[PDB]
């Protein structure tokens, strides 16, 4: 009893993905819904992550990597391992052996372009812009699409700054 | 040691592959094996074949070279492997473990959101799950 | 603190409701969820022998399922003779975060669907059947009004 | 049954050649030839079926009944076999075990063709049509063309599969014998004071091989007052009657290629 309290979440997510996918025929449309809904979710989650980890704020991508992988530790109980840094330290890679949020959602649904981790991408970006870090997010490798490890990618695009006092 | 796997829905059978440890089940009883089940129900059902317990059925049904061991969940799913060995030195303990494994593999195929419950098991993954079960415990 | 994910996610579902249907929410969440909980319920109080059929009040199984998910106990459990009955609960988790003042009442059907959509059992009152309506008068106080799939 | 089989090869070995005690074996062969009646199988399965019913058992009685029917076929008395099969299809169809259902269906068609019971033949054939995706396509086509043949009187082509006696059987028949899954689509039930309704039902065909497009009829439902997709010009309803009117279709009257389905998958209300 209760190895995982929140295995509930992944099934809810599967419900949402199939509900949209029935609603909107295109993998692209649901991609935008996943991204924006991750955006709002990550906006919700980053403040709690900073209430617990109580980080100063991220002024350096090594710090950003440690912070977000710590959040994965504390939110999805996963241990992504930072790797593949940019020479300019913009890119780094998060090694998910098991995408926690999927437990054989479907290996073939007969649908490429349907990317699952887009919810993570939305969460990471919305979180980051709460802390004034506009970084784009995508997924270099993804088990479901035929890979062996699911690998998120983020590259430091711009340093947002508070303005207009 | 032919394990005619057969999950059953409320009434009908979602997946019932014909596999074992070595290779496919040649013997041509398959559809009439399911007919063995439709006599395991409507007859050997009694008031008992459905229960509200994780169902140990040590030989709810037996016959030559063909021994049925059953299981039922609160969701009324019928889980049945057949001991197709007049006898081999395997004792019911590993059979209980096997119904644990089959429970878990079936319900993790259930973990799919795409697959509507009550339909033929599409998952080649849940396939290989059953396949490893057969290759191991047969 | 794994709940925060689900609180936020259900919150955003409370947000978007497209006008095509009120509840686009199908129940596969409920189906696969009770199957999961019952993977954790690899033991429930029903006798080893198959013939002697004992029914488990899905009221009680609902209590336990809340402890597995909703974590807080169902309180006031009034029941008619037949499959129709109700739960009266003073506190509901998703409505614990809303102001207790009876002003935000609409947000219930997303709540009550989640307790529907759980496969039945042949023997009635066996613990798993589900088809449920809600009438949340007071905010924390959900009122899940049950109707069995049968009479 | 094993004994009858054993008798089969006992014969066979007796044809091999036939110096001490061998004549005794010969009289043995003859005596077991007397035993070739094998109606004892029928009696034993009779008792088995009764006893199985005694403990509320349906399928063992159902499976031993299929054994009875198959031995009737070996008995040649295909009539009783088709009687059994006729009783045994409904329960299989309710049971939904898609493996066994077609497996008994092919035998049931065999009995229908040998018997020449063209009515049961066409009914089981059209139910096979409705979902015949498990079997090979060309076989579905041959079934359909044989069906059209027999609706308009032409004998089926498997002439080598048929025998002159059965030819007589079904040439004799049809004197009394008279009269793919698709959907009924009503645009407007609960009629108001003034309206009209045209061809809105959609005849989906699950079979690959197309149903030949010649004709069709719908009989105006008496509910209240008495009155690859193919969409066409039939469009029966063009008049006015009293309101609060509902409709419900008995059978297709499927005059597309065939004359009528004779099997009730023409759902009234889905």
């Amino acid at each position: 009893a209760k190895k995982v309290n929140s295995e509930f979440l992944t099934l809810t997510y599967g419900a949402l993905v199939t509900q949209m996918l029935r609603d909107f025929e295109n993998a692209e449309d649901v991609n935008k819904q996943l991204e924006r809904i991750g955006y709002n979710m990550g906006m919700r989650l980053i403040e709690d992550f900073l209430a617990r980890t109580s980080a100063p704020r991220c002024l350096e991508m090594r710090e950003t990597a440690d912070r977000i992988q710590q959040a994965f530790r504390i939110y999805l109980n996963i241990q992504p391992t930072i790797s593949n840094w940019s020479p300019a330290s913009d890119e780094f890679s998060l090694v998910f052996d098991s995408n926690p949020l999927t437990e054989f959602v479907e290996l073939p649904p007969d649908l490429t372009n349907l990317r699952y981790s887009a919810i993570l991408s939305g969460c990471i970006r919305g979180a980051l812009e709460m802390v004034q870090l506009e970084v784009q997010c995508w997924f270099v490798q993804d088990q479901l699409k035929g890979d062996n490890v699911t690998e998120l990618r983020v590259k430091f695009v711009r340093r947002l700054e508070e303005v207009i006092p | 040691m032919a394990f005619c796997i057969a999950v059953i829905g409320k009434d009908n059978a979602p997946l019932y592959l014909t596999t074992s440890d070595m290779e496919q089940e040649l013997e041509l009883q398959y559809h009439v094996n399911a007919a063995l089940d439709v006599v395991e129900e409507k007859c050997l059902i009694g008031k008992g074949a459905p229960e509200s317990k994780e169902l140990y059925l040590g030989l709810l049904y037996s016959t030559e070279n063909h021994k049925i061991y059953g299981f039922v969940t609160n969701t009324r799913v019928k889980f049945i492997v057949v001991i197709d060995s007049s006898n081999v030195a395997l004792r019911e303990n590993e059979v209980r473990a096997i119904f644990r494994n089959l429970h878990l593999l079936y319900t993790d195929a259930i973990c799919n959101p795409f697959y509507i419950p009550g339909e033929s098991l599409t998952s080649k993954k849940f396939d290989r799950a059953v396949q490893k079960l057969m290759s191991g415990t047969a | 603190s794994e709940e925060i994910l689900f609180d936020c996610l259900h919150a955003e579902i409370v947000n978007y409701c497209l006008d095509s249907n009120k509840e686009h929410d199908l129940a596969t969440l409920e189906y696969i969820g009770f199957t999961t909980g019952y993977r954790l319920i690899e033991r429930l109080t029903r006798e080893v022998s198959r013939f002697k059929d004992e029914l488990e009040t899905m009221k009680f199984i609902c209590t336990d399922f809340w402890m597995l998910i909703y974590k807080k106990q169902v309180d006031n459990l009034r029941t008619n003779n037949h499959g129709m009955y109700v739960v009266q609960d003073k506190a509901f988790r998703f409505l614990t975060r809303i102001s207790p003042g009876t002003k935000q009442l609409e947000h219930a059907p997303k709540f009550v669907a989640f307790t529907c959509g759980l496969v039945r059992g042949a023997l009635s009152n066996l613990g798993i059947n589900s088809t449920v309506t809600a009438e949340v008068q007071s905010i924390p106080a959900c009122k899940f009004h049950i109707e069995v799939n049968r009479n | 049954m094993k004994r009858r089989d054993a008798a089969m090869e006992a014969y066979a070995a007796m044809q091999a050649s036939s110096v001490a005690e061998q004549q005794a074996n010969m009289q043995l062969c003859d005596q077991e030839r007397s035993y070739n009646h094998s109606a004892a199988i029928i009696a034993l399965l009779s008792q088995a079926m009764a006893q199985f019913k005694i403990y509320k058992c349906l399928r063992f009685r159902k499976k031993l009944a299929i054994d009875m029917a198959e031995e009737y076929l070996k008995s040649g008395d295909h009539a009783k076999a088709l009687t059994l099969y006729s009783l045994m299809l409904p329960d299989y169809r309710q049971e939904k075990w898609t493996t066994i259902f077609t497996d008994v269906l092919l035998k049931t068609l065999r009995c229908a063709l040998l018997s020449g019971s063209v009515a049961d033949y066409i009914a089981c054939s059209v139910e096979a049509l409705s979902l015949r995706h498990q079997s090979d396509q060309s076989e579905r086509i041959l079934i359909l063309e044989n069906l059209w043949q027999v609706f308009q009187g032409v004998p089926p082509m498997p002439k080598t599969q048929l025998t002159p006696e059965a030819q007589a059987l079904w040439t004799s028949a049809l004197a009394n014998v008279k009269s793919v899954e698709m959907c009924a689509t009503f645009e407007r039930v609960q009629l108001s004071n003034d309206d009209l309704l045209q061809l809105q039902l959609i005849v989906r065909v699950l079979t690959d091989i197309p149903l030949r497009i010649r004709s069709f009829h719908v009989i105006l439902a008496d509910a209240g007052n008495p009155q690859s997709y193919y969409q066409l010009f039939c469009s029966t309803e063009a008049q006015q009657f009293h309101e609060n009117t509902q409709l419900r279709i008995v059978r297709l009257e499927a005059h597309m290629g065939t004359d009528q389905v004779a099997a009730l998958l023409t759902c009234s209300s889905n």
